[PDB]
DNA sequence: TGAAAGTACTTGAGCTTAGACA
């Protein structure tokens, strides 16, 4: 609830932006607005994204890393 | 001709030769005071200083910008403001009270920090010009911390000729400028035409656009630039939106901070942030030579404000488009805003039909946005100019057909939660029914001999004294009819009886129609008692 | 004290005794259908 | 040929401004 309102990533680096994730059936779409537009978010990409999450950053997310 | 010194100053001290426009050259030779007051309209140029002189600039940002620019131009110019250094203020007051351009803000112009200094500079006659900077309707607008001068400065400064400088000079506006400033007739009119072919004036309707955010993002992509959102943190919202869409935009809500803006502005000056969003602010910062768009997301207040904020684009002459995003909801919201503003304004001040000048100014903006034709022609008509003969560069100039279709679609686009909905609809649809000049109070006092206790009472709105007298006479006729049915004492006590009955009804009533209804209800009771043949007791 | 507890209501605004009406706004909401909305609102959400 | 309801999501809206002193 707190983080769904933060559309920008700053703290830390990576001053780039955040797309909207929309679910259509079994496919996840990284709906970039204009910053192509509806790039299909392949499960390989989301696996790579999840792989780099630190243990503290997933503990605060509520999921125990071990 | 001293024109020799003018040429020398332009060549070396100024860095020009005043050749941008011969009109400003003629204005400069007019300010030599061979005429009775000169009214020059600062447009794409200036020539003051030469044409100690006090500079009445309401906002200190212009004071700074100009004094530092002149100092870099090898000119000894001083400035006076409260934010200035205390030691600098003390030494400047010391060196000006005794033995060549002064920039001041009107807050201390009528205060003890400068009024004795003003008298000293007037009695010694050390002043040669009392010029008000960017004397836009700035004079006739705002907290009005300045008469305009009337005789409190135009005359208080017998010498110092006094010269005016406004961006927009419409007939009524310029004549009110002369009336308020007491500019001695015949004021020399030096007015430049407002037509500019480098601006692609057009109006887009937010309702017709499926995604106004995307359309305005595409607009700023095909182009620095200053979009203008009205207020209500919508400036910050729009800045974030554009930043989301890929337009690095910042904000300028007055509710930020000199600090916040201090950088926020300079960042923009050096293209660090290409786009900056302001609410109604940014009266300064006008030197960019790029300003590729000043498209207004929200409607302005009048042709004065709209034209002033939109002419900032295309300083070097390159095309700069500039648009206006219009919404009917925004139109009626701002109409409510000004109507309530003037309603509270009359509660604290006099009639001041300029209050209604504002409302037909806004109506002129609305009808200009909702009209069919050249936008340049409309602004020239409002400013008193002639046909611009503008080529492509308008909504109507470039494509008359598309604008007509868009307007036709907009016409057909009209058609506990409902409580606010109905309240807004009713208030907006009957507020417009009141029309212009909504003051109309003219409370008449009791003339000479009104038999009315606490007659001068404003508790019941729109209850004229004559109406209460009419009700009193009706009660008197009812009591006389009872008199010739029951044989009471006389009429002398019946007069007081009717007065007391009217006062009781007045106290028991809260609105005019209810008061009249209660008056008529008593009259029947009486007549009924007369039919009952019994005297009308209490 | 009658035979029909009749009440009459009008929508008096006029223009405060000003000059006619030139270029009236598009959403004037002609008083007949404005009275339509007024009557509907009174009949539905008056909460007497 | 005729559920019914509770809960987890989105999406839109959207509201004065002005500078000095403070
Ligand atoms: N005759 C001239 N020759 C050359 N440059 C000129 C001439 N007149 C004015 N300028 C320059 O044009 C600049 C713009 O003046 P001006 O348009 O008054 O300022 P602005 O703030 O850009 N617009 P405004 O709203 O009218 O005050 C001046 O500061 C001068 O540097």
């Amino acid at each position: 609830d707190l983080c769904k309102g933060k559309n920008i990533c700053e703290h830390g680096g990576c001053g780039r932006y955040q797309p909207r994730i929309r679910r259509s059936g079994l496919e996840l779409y990284a709906e970039w607005k204009h910053v192509e537009k509806k790039i299909l978010l392949s499960p390989e990409r989301v696996h790579e994204i999840f792989k780099r999450i630190s243990d503290e950053e997933c503990f605060v997310l509520g999921m125990e890393p071990r | 001709d001293p024109e020799r010194r003018v040429r020398s100053t332009l060549k070396k001290v100024f860095g020009f030769d005043s050749f941008k426009t011969p009109l400003q050259e003629s204005a400069t030779m007019a300010v030599v005071k061979g005429n009775k007051d000169v009214f020059v309209c600062m447009p794409t140029g200036a020539g003051k200083s030469l044409c100690i002189t006090i500079v009445v600039s309401p906002l200190i940002a212009l004071i700074q910008d100009q004094v530092d620019h002149l100092l870099t131009l090898k000119v000894r110019v001083s400035s006076l403001n409260s934010k200035l250094s205390a030691q600098e203020r003390k030494e400047l007051l010391a060196d000006l009270e005794r033995e060549k351009i002064l920039y001041i803000t009107p807050e201390m112009a009528a205060s003890s920090s400068f009024q004795p200094t003003l008298n000293s500079l007037v009695s010694r006659h050390l002043l040669s010009y009392l010029v008000v900077d960017e004397a836009h309707c700035v004079s006739q607008w705002g907290h009005d911390f300045r008469p305009d001068r009337l005789g409190a400065l135009r005359s208080r400064l017998g010498h110092a000729p006094c010269v005016a400088l406004t961006a927009t000079a419409t007939p009524q506006v310029q004549e009110d400028v002369f009336a308020a400033l007491h500019l001695k007739k015949p004021v020399a009119i030096f007015k430049t035409p407002c037509f500019r072919a480098n601006l692609f004036y057009d109006v887009q309707f937010k309702e017709l656009i499926s995604d106004p955010y995307g359309n305005l993002k595409d607009f700023c992509l095909k182009a620095c630039g200053i979009v203008y959102c009205r207020t209500r943190e919508a400036c910050e919202q729009l800045a974030i939106e554009l930043s989301c869409r890929g337009v690095n935009a910042k904000a300028y809500h007055a509710g930020l901070k000199a600090s916040e803006r201090t950088l926020v502005q300079n960042d923009w000056m050096e293209e660090k942030v290409p786009v900056i969003v302001a609410t109604i602010s940014f009266g300064m910062g006008v030197d960019k030579a790029n300003v590729r768009f000043v498209a207004h997301w929200n409607i302005a207040k009048s042709m004065a404000g709209y034209y002033q904020e939109s002419g900032r684009a295309g300083r070097d002459g390159k095309p700069s488009w500039c648009r206006l995003y219009y919404s009917r909801n925004d139109r009626d919201q701002v109409s409510f805003l000004i109507r309530k503003e003037v309603a509270k304004l009359q509660e604290k001040r006099g009639n001041k039909a300029s209050d209604k000048a504002t409302i037909m100014a806004f109506d002129a903006l609305v009808t200009f946005c909702e009209e069919l034709g050249c936008r340049h022609a409309a602004i020239a008509k409002y400013f008193g100019d002639a046909l611009p003969a503008c080529a492509k560069g308008c909504d109507h100039c470039q494509n008359p057909t598309a604008v007509r279709r868009r307007l036709e679609a907009l016409e057909r686009s009209s058609s506990e939660a409902h409580k606010r909905e109905w309240n807004l609809f009713y208030q907006k649809q009957m507020q417009l029914r009141k029309g212009k000049d909504p003051k109309i109070e003219e409370f008449v006092p009791p003339d000479e001999n009104c038999p009315l206790k606490e007659a001068s009472s404003r508790r019941i709105p729109r209850l004229t004294v004559k109406a209460r007298e009419h009700c009193l006479r009706l009660l008197e006729e009812a009591l006389s009819s009872n008199r010739q049915s029951t044989r009471t004492a006389d009429e002398a006590d019946l007069r007081a009886k009717a007065v007391e009955l009217e006062h009781e009804t007045f106290r028991n009533a809260k609105v005019a129609n209810l008061y009249k209804a209660s008056v008529l209800k008593k009259v029947a009771d009486i007549h009924r008692a007369s039919k009952d043949g019994q005297p009308y007791d209490m | 004290n009658a035979e029909k507890l009749v009440l009459r209501i009008r929508i008096m605004n006029s223009d405060e005794n000003k000059m006619q009406e030139e270029e009236e706004v598009v959403d004037k909401m002609d008083d007949d259908v404005f009275l339509r909305c007024i009557e509907s609102n009174m009949l539905t959400d008056m909460t007497l």
